[PDB]
RNA sequence: CUUACCAACCCGAUGCAAACUGCGAAUACCGGAGAAUGUUAUCACGGGAGACACACGGCGGGUGCUAACGUCCGUCGUGAAGAGGGAAACAACCCAGACCGCCAGCUAAGGUCCCAAAGUCAUGGUUAAGUGGGAAACGAUGUGGGAAGGCCCAGACAGCGUCGAGUCGGCCUGCGCGGAAGAUGUAACG
RNA sequence: UAACGGAGGAGCACGAAGGUUGGCUAAUCCUGGUCGGACAUCAGGAGGUUAGUGCAAUGGCAUAAGCCAGCUUGACUGCGAG
RNA sequence: AGGUACUCCGGGGAUAACAGGCUGAUACCGCCCAAGAGUUCAUAUCGACGGCGGUGUUUGGCACCUCGAUGUCGGCUCAUC
RNA sequence: UGCCUGGCGGCCGUAGCGCGGUGGUCCCACCUGACCCCAUGCCGAACUCAGAAGUGAAACGCCGUAGCGCCGAUGGUAGUGUGGGGUCUCCCCAUGCGAGAGUAGGGAACUGCCAGGCA
């Protein structure tokens, strides 16, 4: 039931993503399978808020990006040191 | 062949030796002086190094 | 009150006297050091000190070789 | 009051302390009291802030202390002039970087943990805030 | 047999190191090649020296109290030996290198209400403290913004079953408030 | 690359502890074994240099620079590209 | 190898003693948390273990001003903030 | 040409361990003797010599298998050269370089010369 909203990144590197994070969003990738990785963008509320719950971090979640969507796992977050806040997250194609 | 316009607008006083060697080997004496030059990676390598106090002319 | 310190040796300017590709001499030292943390490659000795030098003219050359991963320096006849 | 039982050297460089932290997740209960600045945290500092925290919960439940003072500091005694060698070691600092985990509890309800962590951040030199495990 | 017990080893998990390293940059340095630019800026030899009390500022450090307009190194800048403009005044900070003349023009840092040259400029917000124009832990229904949450016409919250529309307290964030006592005279925007 | 900065050493030893040829491989623990014990010598196993290096520390060392033996005086004289 | 308070010359504020300055470890004065004392009761009054500041008043650190001279402790007189 | 084996190399863990299986015509190994060439600070254990009855048990080779070692992205993070800024013990912005660890995953080596056996 956890739907998430992504676009892909046009931007890459340290420049880029701590703009991202001053926007309120923050950077992602999607790996797995024999695809090539996806790094997409997330909005950082909305994320910030589903991620509280346990079943975030074990249910099959997807992730809608330029309106395909894809069956994904969380795999690793990377969490502000002290803030309340995400950095990135992994995700792998389930 | 193609050839770009470089003008320095800061002044060279007080900065690193590295930058005002790239200064001399631009040509540019002055604030203000233009100089053009072929366009090549070399010469763009100059630019780059010295780009807070040049402006170019494409 | 005073210090039991105080003490220190002369520097001994070891290290890497010719890199890599430099074109040498016969005779010329390329590295000087304690102990053998490069080893002599072809047309190179090791000194009394382990004072590596070339035994013929040519380019320097390092590389990595055998079952130890160990480091090599070589001439290169030119 | 913790100290190093025994060590290869009696003293150290001052240096710096850049960077942020190590060590940055509850990993050993289930509540945790998180340095927010940076600084230095005494021997007596963290004496001081795990006995207000041990009496709060009534010696029950579980407390764990992530840091260690390890870095001795020396002092010049008074009316001494400066140089004639490094002075006296005096007391043990830990170095805190944003982000460490100093204290963690477990076995005991969060609100009674978000009050003996408060009485226990008054004890403090560093701002401070309370963090709860998470699961990834 | 039992442990208030202590527990090494090993296994799993967490940190720390100038004198730890199974990893490892950026730069710097050595060498080669190529163009453009530079009054040979390079090297050698010879005639003449001065100098061997340095200072502050930035960055990387030892020492000291991450005290000193302190002290000792490394490296860059300026002063020294450098005027002009800015920082009220202020070698060492910011801008910038004065061959001479001009009652011409454009700019830099910094500025444009009056002292005092130039916007009492335009548009959208914030502050009510003269904050701006001195300071901490910590304290607080100050006020702006944001994302969630609880309860609520099946009648909440406050007041006293009544009453009829919102209410409650966390989080993050902007600006402000208290914390804040000194000596000739306002005297901590020149 | 400095300080009355932080830590340690030297003012020798060796005709073999030098040369060379041939050979060899450590610590520690476990088990069994006369006296014999925590630890002697023996046997097997685990281990893999955690040993060793004439003397500090660092860099080295298995092709050992570590250990053993035979023969020896190159611990030679004059020179020396670089 | 020593002494010089019987001393002397050339120099230095390149370098100490006084006072100023910078600093504020120390000192002094505030404050924060609240273990407890206070019959009960942390906060009438004290406030342990620890934390944060202010002053420039102590003991000090430094060696920037003065060594071609800036006279000392105390008393007296007169003060001023 | 294919299979198997021996020797000398390249390469230096994706190549090494462990576990399981498997091979003797040849080759290899153990093996059989030793007055001898030679050997043991004792011992034909080793070295050495003379051999070929036995066995692939050990060792070695080959095959298999992720329990390990090992290799390992993408993305993010740390650091950092130059220029600029702040609330300046520490950071931020523009630009360039960009780890380590960890994750997905990979992975039971590959190969040259000569020689012998077999088909
Ligand atoms: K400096
Ligand atoms: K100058
Ligand atoms: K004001
Ligand atoms: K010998
Ligand atoms: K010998
Ligand atoms: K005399
Ligand atoms: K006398
Ligand atoms: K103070
Ligand atoms: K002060
Ligand atoms: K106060
Ligand atoms: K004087
Ligand atoms: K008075
Ligand atoms: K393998
Ligand atoms: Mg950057
Ligand atoms: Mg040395
Ligand atoms: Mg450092
Ligand atoms: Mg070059
Ligand atoms: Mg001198
Ligand atoms: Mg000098
Ligand atoms: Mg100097
Ligand atoms: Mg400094
Ligand atoms: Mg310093
Ligand atoms: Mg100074
Ligand atoms: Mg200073
Ligand atoms: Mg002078
Ligand atoms: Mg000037
Ligand atoms: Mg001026
Ligand atoms: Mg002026
Ligand atoms: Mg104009
Ligand atoms: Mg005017
Ligand atoms: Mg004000
Ligand atoms: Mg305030
Ligand atoms: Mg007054
Ligand atoms: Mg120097
Ligand atoms: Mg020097
Ligand atoms: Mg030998
Ligand atoms: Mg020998
Ligand atoms: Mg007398
Ligand atoms: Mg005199
Ligand atoms: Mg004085
Ligand atoms: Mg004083
Ligand atoms: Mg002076
Ligand atoms: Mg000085
Ligand atoms: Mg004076
Ligand atoms: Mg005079
Ligand atoms: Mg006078
Ligand atoms: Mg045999
Ligand atoms: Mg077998
Ligand atoms: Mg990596
Ligand atoms: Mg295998």
């Amino acid at each position: 039931m956890f739907t998430i909203n992504a676009e892909v990144r046009k931007e890459q590197g340290k420049g880029a993503s701590r703009r991202l994070r001053a926007a309120n969003k923050f950077p992602a990738i999607i790996y797995g399978g024999k695809e090539a990785p996806l790094a997409i963008e997330l909005d950082h509320d909305k994320v910030m808020n589903m991620q509280a719950k346990a079943e975030f971090y074990s249910e099959v979640l997807t992730i809608v990006v330029d309106g395909k969507e894809i069956k994904v796992k969380a795999q690793d977050v990377q969490r502000h040191p002290y803030k309340p806040k995400l950095q990135h997250i992994d995700f792998v194609r389930a | 062949a193609k050839t770009i316009k470089i003008t320095q607008t800061r002044s060279a006083i007080g900065r690193l030796p590295k930058h005002k060697a790239t200064l001399l080997g631009l040509g540019l004496r002055r604030i203000g002086h233009t100089v053009e030059r072929e366009d090549t990676p070399a010469i763009r390598g100059m630019i780059n190094a010295v780009s807070f106090m040049v402006k170019v002319e494409e | 009150g005073s210090t039991r310190n105080g003490r220190d040796s002369e520097a001994k300017r070891l290290g890497v006297k010719r890199f890599g590709g430099e074109s040498v001499l016969a005779g010329s030292i390329i590295v000087r050091q304690r102990g053998t943390k490069f080893h002599a490659g072809a047309n190179v000795g090791c000194g009394r000190d382990h004072t590596l030098f070339a035994k013929a003219d040519g380019k320097v050359k390092f590389e990595v070789k055998g079952p130890k991963n160990r480091k090599f320096i070589s001439i290169e006849a030119e | 009051m913790l100290q190093p039982k025994r060590t290869k050297f009696r003293k150290m460089h001052k240096g710096r302390n850049r960077g942020l932290a190590q060590g940055t997740d509850v990993s050993f209960g289930s509540f945790g009291l998180k340095a927010v600045g940076r600084g230095r945290l005494t021997a007596r500092q963290i004496e001081a802030a795990r006995r207000a925290m041990t009496r709060a919960v009534k010696r029950q439940g579980k407390i764990w202390i992530r840091v260690f003072p390890d870095k001795p500091i020396t002092e010049k005694p008074l009316a001494v002039r400066m140089g004639k060698g490094k002075g006296n070691v005096e007391y043990w600092v830990a170095l805190i970087q944003p982000g460490k985990v100093l204290y963690e509890m477990d076995g005991v309800p969060e609100e009674l943990a978000r009050e003996a962590f408060k009485l226990a951040a008054a004890k403090l030199p560093i701002k401070t805030t309370f963090v709860t495990k998470t699961v990834m």
